[PDB]
RNA sequence: ACCACGAUCAAAAGGGACAAGCAUCAAGCACGCAGCAAUGCAGCUCAAAACGCUUAGCCUAGCCACACCCCCACGGGAAACAGCAGU
RNA sequence: CCCCACUAUGCUUAGCCCUAAACCUCAACAGUUAAAUCAACAAAACUGCUCGCCAGAACACUACGAGCCACAGCUUAAAACUCAAA
């Protein structure tokens, strides 16, 4: 379970798929502005190993840290695609949706 | 919780919900539709928050 | 015990959702029934005017 | 409002245009000299690239164009 | 474009329009109408070909189709009016609006996004990451840097063979 | 003491974090990835400030850096108080 | 400044140039007329939200750098010396 990588679990948005078996993921965190005391997004890039090349630009993915980095910049692997771009499945009902509208009514399967 | 990643998403599904990702790999889904923001804070405190005893000891 | 309690809370909220969605279909069907009637008359009137 | 601020700028601009007209032959010789040094400084930058990369001469078939001439 | 003999969208579903005199069929065809009547026929053909409900005009699909027909009409106008700056603006704005629509459709309903791209022949493109002039100095230096990289790759390969050849001689 | 499958302390290595001014420093020019390898792909950083110039020991139970100069010190220039007192 | 004559120019075509007191000197979107209505004048006073911009005067629609079909050009745009005001 141990790992030399700092970020163990992180969610991000895929912003690039031009490297072989590697997805470029943009991860945002809330950082407190000390003077304004307002939280602002701070983004960082992570390379994630994607053995099956299933990532599409724009989908939300969950990254898991590798035991040791497999490359200079590849320290994580694709653990799960949370929200496939344009093919979201509502986790609350399990039905496909398009934005804030259902594509299949939850009443279909009772 | 300065070291916990918090990411927001707008208008991706028909209803609002929270989802927590734990270090073990477990995921905790919390449906928050119809609940007030105070009921949401009290809910997540009960299932994933440290109790007053654990905080006093620290 | 807390994870099992959270899953039971999601199931309770799901039954209230299904009960809420059923009442919205009955209301949606009523509206969709009048719009079709109104839309049918406006089409017949437009069809007679063109004929 | 009065136009005193405009009048100060008016005279500044008048005297500048007159100065440029009076020295337009010297300035044209100065401008020519600057564009030459500008072309040389650009050629040195490209030469620094292939020398630091291990090459001894410019890549085969490369000729640095004159990117600052009127033509 | 639809044939000139095509009837107007309003007189295509009137009973008995196929038994009227030929003169009456001309007066109700695209030949005797302005170009806007022909565009309404093009829009109807794309709807039945692409969208699931050809009667829903407020969906993001119908809007992309309606705007794509307007875009094609602007392109045809500008092919004849190349100094018409007003319509050149309307074209570029319409293309931008369609790209924003396609972006929102790609994010919400990918299956419908693929059918729109195929039906309308649209090649979706992602925007550039940076917006900055590529002036002469930069264009020239970038071309030189690519040549230097290509030449260094050739020299690195010729340093593998010589090392490999000498290594075999020792054996 | 000696072994301590331990504790303490703490290098190298890996991950993360970490000064100021100037954007009239706006592009850097190989800065990526895959593969056991051969080799293949053409990527990587950057206006959320890369690259660069200038200034400055620091976050002070103290810490970092330096130890005549050439970042280093085989070698060379050369012959060393930035230990105390002193000139 | 007044009178006369006449040219570049005003026009067309094809390319450039990219400026204005380009100012209704009043940014876009949404909302209000109640409270304290409000320095003055101007075209009543405000709220939410966002982007752009500003921080004594003058030097300065300048110098330098950079970009540009612009070569007496345009855009971006400082500092030193000076004053206790503007
Ligand atoms: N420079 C970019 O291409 C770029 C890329 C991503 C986001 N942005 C956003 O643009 C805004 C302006 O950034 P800045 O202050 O560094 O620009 P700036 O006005 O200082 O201009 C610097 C460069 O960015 C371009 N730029 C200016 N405004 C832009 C805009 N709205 N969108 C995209 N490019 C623009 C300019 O043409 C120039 O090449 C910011 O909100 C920034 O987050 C800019
Ligand atoms: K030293
Ligand atoms: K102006
Ligand atoms: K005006
Ligand atoms: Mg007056
Ligand atoms: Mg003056
Ligand atoms: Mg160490
Ligand atoms: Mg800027
Ligand atoms: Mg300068
Ligand atoms: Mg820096
Ligand atoms: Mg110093
Ligand atoms: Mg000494
Ligand atoms: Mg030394
Ligand atoms: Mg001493
Ligand atoms: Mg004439
Ligand atoms: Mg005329
Ligand atoms: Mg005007
Ligand atoms: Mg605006
Ligand atoms: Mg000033
Ligand atoms: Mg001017
Ligand atoms: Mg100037
Ligand atoms: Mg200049």
């Amino acid at each position: 379970v141990r790992s030399s990588v700092h970020a163990r679990w992180i969610v991000g948005k895929v912003i690039g798929t031009k490297m072989q078996k590697t997805a470029k993921v943009r991860v945002t965190r809330l950082v407190l502005d000390p003077y304004l005391l307002k939280y602002f997004n701070k983004r960082k890039t992570y390379f994630a190993h994607d053995a099956l090349q299933q990532c599409t630009v724009g989908d939300i993915v969950l990254l898991r840290a590798l035991p040791v980095p497999r490359a200079k910049h590849v320290k994580h692997e694709l653990a799960e695609i949370v929200f496939k771009v344009g093919k979201v499945i509502d986790p609350v009902t399990g039905k496909p949706c398009a934005g804030t509208t259902y594509l299949e009514s939850p009443l279909s399967s009772e | 919780n300065p070291w916990v990643q918090i990411m927001m998403f707008k208008n991706m599904t028909p209803s609002p919900f929270l989802r927590f990702y734990l270090d073990s790999g477990e995921q905790v889904l919390v449906d928050v539709e119809t609940k007030s923001n105070k009921e949401i804070m009290e809910h997540i405190r009960k299932i994933l928050g440290k109790n007053e005893e654990t905080l006093r000891e620290e | 015990e807390l994870m099992a309690w959270n899953q039971a809370e999601n199931r309770r909220l799901h039954e209230l959702r299904i009960a809420r969605l059923r009442q919205e279909e009955r209301e949606q069907e009523q509206r969709q029934a009048l719009e079709q009637a109104r839309k049918a008359e406006e089409v017949q009137a437009w069809a007679q005017r063109k004929e | 409002k009065n136009v005193l601020k405009i009048r100060r700028r008016k005279m500044n601009h008048h005297k500048y245009r007159k100065l440029v007209k009076k020295t337009r032959f010297l300035r044209r010789k100065v401008q020519e000299g600057r564009l030459r040094r500008k072309q040389i400084k650009f050629e040195k930058d490209l030469r620094r690239i292939w020398l630091k990369a291990g090459l001894k001469e410019a890549p085969e078939g490369w000729q640095t164009p004159k990117i600052y001439l009127r033509g | 474009d639809p044939p000139p003999s095509t009837l107007l969208k309003d007189y295509q579903n009137v009973p008995g329009i196929e038994k009227v005199d030929d003169v009456v069929k001309r007066l109700l065809s695209l030949e005797m109408a302005n170009k806007k009547e022909m565009l309404k026929i093009k829009q109807e053909q794309f709807m039945k070909k692409i969208v699931a409900n050809p009667e829903d005009t407020r969906s993001l699909e119908a809007r992309i189709i309606a705007l794509s027909v307007k875009i094609r009409s602007y392109e045809e106008h500008l092919e004849k009016h190349r100094k018409d700056k007003a319509h050149k603006r309307y074209l570029l704005m319409s293309i931008d609006q369609r790209k924003k629509m396609l972006k929102n459709l790609r994010n919400t309903n990918y299956d419908v996004f693929e059918k729109i791209c195929w039906g309308l022949g649209i090649e979706y493109t992602f925007p550039p990451l940076y917006y900055r002039r590529a002036h002469r100095r930069f264009v020239t230096k970038k071309a030189l840097c690519i040549r230097v990289f290509q030449e260094t790759q050739k020299l690195k390969k010729r340093r593998r063979a010589l090392k490999a050849a000498a290594a075999a001689q020792k054996q």
